């Protein structure tokens, strides 16, 4: 013609997608992306972080030196996986404030043990039990030393151990609760024992309590476990006139990125930087709805399963 | 949206434009044609790329924390442990909901703005020589071949050159 | 606001418009008249309705939580319980304040946008047959009865029909 | 005329209201809505949730079996209301009182199941003038005060958990006032209580000494709990001072809680409860109280927030 | 910006304008001149001032709280205290980031808006008598002295007085 | 001419600044302001709040009455500053739940003490130690009264003390001797006990005999416990040996008071916010100095810089 028409416009697609704005509950855009990670990998990836399968062993069992946990003696981890099936198989015990010790040890990322030359004069050492079998014979926790009367004497034990290193030492010890007054006088001389574990700045005294408990693995007696952190320059002192379950050395505390997690999911050769009880997940999204329990470089856990971020204009097709 | 271009005076999108996000279609003395505008398209893409990285800093390494599942009931301490975690999750969940509504509103508005910006740009070039058909289309009152149309798209079009011709064609009429 | 229609070139609102939020007043060969625009009214209302529900999830049931009042001095644990609750309340307080500012800014801008869109819509139909008076008003250079006004606000108006009459009235002057 | 005029516009109101934006501290819009609930109903509504008025009784007293709390014997709740007038009337302490209270509050019941504990060689049902049931000396109904029978005090009693749920066992130890009283009530000069399961244990030693008179008594009883898991067994060992359990409480997982308030219960319906009473549900936020139960608005510091539900209001000159 | 005025159709800013934020430059029979527009300048600044006080309440007084640094390893309670602070810092860190981006966006957008509004205000005054050049400049088709330009800047410019003169000058042409 | 040209525009500045929006990572504006306080004042300002320099003393020692802390005897504070080179110089002790009592005392905001006329019949008072020197002579915590056998007796102490005021905090303890020989020598009975009670609560502590590492030449230890007596209630103390007795009470205040660990000096200036790094300015909403704060403080955040645009986009010539 003698004229011309020039039209302006924009693109559109066939596979539109609905998003949420401030103006509209649902509106069609050309493209959008998912902001919430919903699927896990079904497995835990062991590249990126040092992952340790606890298998039949809890973390505490592993550090105490329960016979069926022997393989863990020299183990270290970024993340320790505890399984439901885990069981204890040594002398029956309890730890007052069990969760804290589990937490402290978990953070330290190791159960490596350093033996020390303690002198226990006038007593017999290495007490064993049928409730704790190492392969064939009666045994006991490998990191503890059950002390009993030698001859017909249990002298008041007064032992010392100085911390001349530049790190904190963690000492694990315990006390034995016998089942009867007859048992209390047979293994130790005195009718009533006690253990006082002290430093220059702290102290704990535990009194044993005689009496029958439910039979566990043959025995009705019990041991209660306690801990002590000795600072560099300080000095561990143990005082006991009976019932002491002595330490054989110390654990080195480490300021680290280590932790512990409960999961029944398999461990596999794989790469991911984020771990949940359901398995490893992807990092690429800002949010996830898999699990509130996470370890590593993880997206933020939120209630919602899907969130769509628009990456294009409104999609307006032919009418 | 707020500018009333996309799904407004521009009736619909062109599914047959795979070339870009915004552009032109035209009929002249050489037939019909289509071309995309790369400056507008790029201006939109640049605002939409890395959009979330501007607000929420890249995911962070976190290690040992608190326990969030329990076997034994314990009372006070466990009550607190749960409440802390419950509180954190409800607040992040809110941040996420708000952020998506926010960024999406922004994305609709800026893409709608780029369409309006390109129309206005073209309108200001054509001056008196053209008519806003209310369609998103321009009635150009002179002979405009492909080179002439490209000059509109490049922004080199000189309206003075065509003014005289345009005034004739325009004012052919009156009763 | 950003478009400068409401409290801008449109000098004030009409207290005597109760049919809708946006609309028209006109003077013609049949006198004066008023009519609301329903699409604009609805366009805005639909964005204001359930505005908050797009951001805040429907309030959720909580049951046994922590203790928040105390009648005994305790130390460590109570400090923690108080801090946790204080942390929470301040964060939600921030949220509530930010959300209200955002949404209200959105409301003001989108309502101003609707007014401006309707103006442009009306303008694009009239083409050369009319004149922006700057008042939010249009000078229509031809006899336009009530049916012809209806023609404009229904969007069925044909400017070609009145073009020659419009030119004659427009170009009457010049000295 | 030969021409026409057409003007565009928007509506205004006479009853304008001020809101806050990002651009202005105060601007007038045609309409706004309150987002913060600050008004309470002034009462706790009996409906929707199951409300138990504690009246003169604390939750703890009601589960222990304090005589003046007998009416609560069989009660369950969604929410238990503890009044500030509440008093004890049976003298005890509970280490970690707050926890036990929490555990019971959450469980939502003080319904008790009696078991056949056998206590050979001791006399049962110890009573006290500090704890009157009706007219005569009595004691907590859920606890069993054991003393010397004849001239001796032998105790090694078992009780397995054959059920498929956890059992909560409330027990105690008696702290006498003088060495003279210890031996008179329980032959041994020094007693003990060892309550254990296969997985845990607690031993408590009685502390002899004079305390201030409470309801004519200078002695005390300290209270403890033990949770027994399905398949596990409860064992109680003692050579003196034991305040024996009479059975167990069933641990539930529920919506149940407890709340301190002096506001009255009334015939009414709401879904959210505060110490100030029930509050309305329709608003996102609320300024009544940080303590809530049910389907509640979020608690915030500010008492008013105005959400614009209309355009900028522009009346004439 | 979304209006395409600043760094859009207006090519660049004026460093030599120090009286205000938005204003005018002109050439006429009395040479060239520059003047600020105080009403536009004020409208921008009023929105920018106290911007943050609308969202964030005056800094909170806080006294005794919880311990946030530890010399001994304790396990469970220390884990909780650490986690609570971690959670709080991260949520505020997010708030701060979002708020800065949100408000900055608002600033860019409202300043751009004011430029456009002043342009539009000026265009509506000039009616048929002027020509939008796309430079952000108007070509006025009549002799317009400093008193005449002044009248545009105040908003008293009567376009009917120059209309005839403007029609003569404009329509001088035709092929 | 016969025409005019009127151009519209906006201002620009020579050197502009970069900010972040929702649209751009970096964009130049005419003017911006910092929103994060990252610089501290290097010292703790002595003004606005009331600052008490702990010097050589921990709060706990200032309240127990450690001889080298005698100067703190009548003191109250808004904020108590604990220095990292503080030390104990009295009898070696431990407080189970040290952290909580430190918090309670800190919050109350005073170590001011009120003497009460406790009668201790049959025992000798004012027990002294070489570990706790008052300048030159053997001494003991001023707020604590160490009781020992008189002549050849230690009768079961049964003392009472009503609270007729409209909460009193009592500090007391038990002494753990080093050997059995020492235990009997000081408090006849071979086994000691301390029962501190009220109408609503009670505590009993048995002493533990044994050697502990020498601290200032002593192997014995004191353990410190506290009790809160309510109005209308009554403190009772029963003991047949080993009691480290209270001398009176501390008044418990609901206060704006706290305690802070810092080694930064105290100086003459004015500020409303204190951190371990010293005082900070108050004018910004956020801060990156320290998560530990006291007073009117900006919210602590991870980022060290955030710029709020206060001008339009800056578009320089060409
Ligand atoms: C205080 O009260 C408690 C609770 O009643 C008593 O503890 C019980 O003591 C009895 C008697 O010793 C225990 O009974 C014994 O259990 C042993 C282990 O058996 C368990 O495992 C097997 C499977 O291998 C199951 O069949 C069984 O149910 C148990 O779970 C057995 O070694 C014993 O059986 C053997 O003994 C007889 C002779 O006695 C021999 O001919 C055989 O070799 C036979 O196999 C016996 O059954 C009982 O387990 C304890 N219960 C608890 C809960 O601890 C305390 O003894 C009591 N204390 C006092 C009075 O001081
Ligand atoms: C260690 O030290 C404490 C403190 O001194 C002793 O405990 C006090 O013991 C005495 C008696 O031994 C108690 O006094 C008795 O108790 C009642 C006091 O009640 C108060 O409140 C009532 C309200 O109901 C008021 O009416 C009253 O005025 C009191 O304020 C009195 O009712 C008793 O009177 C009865 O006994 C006397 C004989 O003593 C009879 O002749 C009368 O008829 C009457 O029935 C009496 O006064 C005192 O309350 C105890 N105080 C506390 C805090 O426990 C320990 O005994 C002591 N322990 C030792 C040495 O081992
Ligand atoms: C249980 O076991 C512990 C550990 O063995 C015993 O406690 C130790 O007891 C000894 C002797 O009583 C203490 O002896 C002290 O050590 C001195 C060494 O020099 C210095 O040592 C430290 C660190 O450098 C300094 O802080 C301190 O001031 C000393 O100057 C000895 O020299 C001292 O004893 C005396 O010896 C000299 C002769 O060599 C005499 O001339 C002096 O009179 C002097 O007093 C000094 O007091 C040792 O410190 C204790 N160790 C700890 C860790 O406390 C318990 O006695 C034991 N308990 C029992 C068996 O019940
Ligand atoms: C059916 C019957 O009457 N059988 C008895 C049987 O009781 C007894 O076995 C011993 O019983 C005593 C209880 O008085 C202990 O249970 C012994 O347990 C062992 C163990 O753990 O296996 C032996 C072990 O050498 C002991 N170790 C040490 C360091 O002392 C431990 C230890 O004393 C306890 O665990 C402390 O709680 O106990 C158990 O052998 C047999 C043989 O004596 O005689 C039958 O008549
Ligand atoms: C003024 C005067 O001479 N009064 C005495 C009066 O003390 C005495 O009453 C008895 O006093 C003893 C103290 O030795 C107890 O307080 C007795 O109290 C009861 C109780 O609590 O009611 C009696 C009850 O039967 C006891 N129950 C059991 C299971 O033993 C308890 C119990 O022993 C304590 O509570 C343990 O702490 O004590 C009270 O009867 C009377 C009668 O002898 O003589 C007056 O002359
Ligand atoms: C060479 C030599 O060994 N000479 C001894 C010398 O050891 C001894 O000194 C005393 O040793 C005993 C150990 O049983 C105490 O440690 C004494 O310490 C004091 C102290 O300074 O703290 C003396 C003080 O007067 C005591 N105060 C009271 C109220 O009893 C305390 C207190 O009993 C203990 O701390 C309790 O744990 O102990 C220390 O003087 C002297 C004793 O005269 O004899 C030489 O022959
Ligand atoms: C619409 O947009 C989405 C993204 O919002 C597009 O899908 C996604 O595209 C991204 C980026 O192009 C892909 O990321 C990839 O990252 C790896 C690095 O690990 C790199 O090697 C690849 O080259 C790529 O950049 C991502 O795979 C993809 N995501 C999904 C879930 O498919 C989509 O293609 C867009 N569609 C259209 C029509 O534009
Ligand atoms: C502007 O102000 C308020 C809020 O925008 C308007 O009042 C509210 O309007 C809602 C509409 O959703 C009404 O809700 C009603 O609820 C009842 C049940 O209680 C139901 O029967 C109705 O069908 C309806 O859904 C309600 O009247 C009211 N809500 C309030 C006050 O909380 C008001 O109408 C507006 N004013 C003007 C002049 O437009
Ligand atoms: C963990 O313990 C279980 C059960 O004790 C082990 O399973 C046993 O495997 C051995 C063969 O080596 C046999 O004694 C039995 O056939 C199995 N017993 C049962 C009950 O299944 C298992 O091997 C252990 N797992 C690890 C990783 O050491
Ligand atoms: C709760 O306790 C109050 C106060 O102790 C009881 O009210 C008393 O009731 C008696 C009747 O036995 C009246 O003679 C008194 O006047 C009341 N005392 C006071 C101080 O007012 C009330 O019985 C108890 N509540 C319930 C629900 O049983
Ligand atoms: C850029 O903006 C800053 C911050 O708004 C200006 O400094 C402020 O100026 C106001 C106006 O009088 C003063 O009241 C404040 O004291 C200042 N604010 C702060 C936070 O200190 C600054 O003057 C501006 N700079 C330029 C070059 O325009
Ligand atoms: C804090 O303790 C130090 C060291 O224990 C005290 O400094 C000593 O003071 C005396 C005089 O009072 C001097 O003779 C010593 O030389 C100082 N010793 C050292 C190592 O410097 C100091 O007095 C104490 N501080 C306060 C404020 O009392
Ligand atoms: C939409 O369809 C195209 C063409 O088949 C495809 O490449 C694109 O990935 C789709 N968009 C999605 C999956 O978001
Ligand atoms: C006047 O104002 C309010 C807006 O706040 C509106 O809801 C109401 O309907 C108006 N009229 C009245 C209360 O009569």
């Amino acid at each position: 013609n003698n004229t011309a028409t020039l039209c302006l416009g924009h693109h559109a697609v066939a596979n539109g997608t609905l998003v949420k704005t401030m103006s509209d509950d649902q509106i069609e855009v050309t493209n959008a992306t998912e902001l919430v990670q919903s699927i896990s990998m079904g497995k835990i990836c062991n590249k990126s972080y040092r992952i340790l399968d606890g298998r039949n062993c809890t973390l505490i069992d592993a550090m105490l030196g329960d016979p069926h946990c022997d393989a863990f003696q020299y183990e270290s981890w970024d993340l320790f996986i505890e399984r439901s099936n885990a069981f204890s198989n040594c002398y029956p015990y309890d730890i007052p404030d069990y969760a804290s010790l589990r937490s402290i040890v978990a953070s330290s990322g190791t159960v490596e043990f350093t033996a020390e030359g303690f002198t226990w004069t006038g007593v017999t050492q290495n007490g064993r039990s049928g409730a704790c079998k190492r392969g064939s014979a009666d045994s006991f926790f490998s990191r503890l030393n059950w002390l009993t009367k030698s001859g017909s004497s249990y002298p008041t034990l007064n032992v010392t151990m100085p911390n001349n290193k530049n790190f904190d030492k963690l000492y694990i010890w315990g006390i034995h609760h016998p089942s009867s007054n007859q048992e209390q006088t047979k293994l130790y001389i005195q009718e009533s024992g006690r253990v006082t574990v002290s430093t220059k700045r702290s102290q704990q005294t535990i009194i044993p309590n005689i009496g029958s408990r439910p039979l566990v693995r043959g025995q009705s007696g019990r041991i209660s476990i306690y801990w002590t952190i000795v600072k560099p320059g300080d000095i561990l002192m143990i005082n006991s006139n009976g019932n002491l379950v002595a330490p054989r050395g110390y654990f080195k505390l480490n300021t680290g990125k280590s932790s512990v997690m409960r999961s029944d999911v398999p461990i596999d050769i794989c790469v991911s930087e984020c771990i949940t009880p359901n398995g490893s997940i992807s990092n690429d999204k800002p949010f996830q709805n898999v699990n509130k329990v996470t370890y590593g470089k993880c997206p933020k856990y939120i209630r919602q399963n899907t969130l769509k971020l628009a990456t294009g204009m409104r999609n307006v097709p032919e009418k | 949206g707020i500018f009333g271009a996309i799904a407004g005076f521009i009736e619909n999108g062109w599914e047959g434009m795979v070339d870009g996000w915004y552009g032109f279609r035209y009929q002249n003395s050489e037939g019909t044609g289509q071309a995309a505008d790369l400056k507008s398209t790029q201006a939109a893409i640049d605002q939409i790329n890395g959009k979330l990285n501007r607000v929420i800093e890249r995911t962070n390494e976190k290690f040992h924390q608190i326990e969030k599942e329990f076997s034994e009931v314990e009372g006070r301490i466990q009550d607190l442990e749960k409440y802390v975690e419950d509180t954190k999750i409800d607040l992040w969940s809110y941040n996420a909901e708000l952020l998506v509504a926010l960024e999406n509103q922004h994305t609709i508005d800026l893409t709608d703005a780029e369409m309006n910006k390109l129309f206005e740009k073209t309108r200001r070039q054509l001056r008196e020589n053209a008519e806003d058909m209310g369609d998103g289309c321009f009635k150009i009152y002179h002979k405009c071949d492909n080179a002439c149309i490209e000059s509109i798209r490049t922004g080199t079009y000189d309206h003075y050159i065509y003014r005289d011709e345009a005034l004739n064609n325009r004012f052919q009429s009156g009763r």
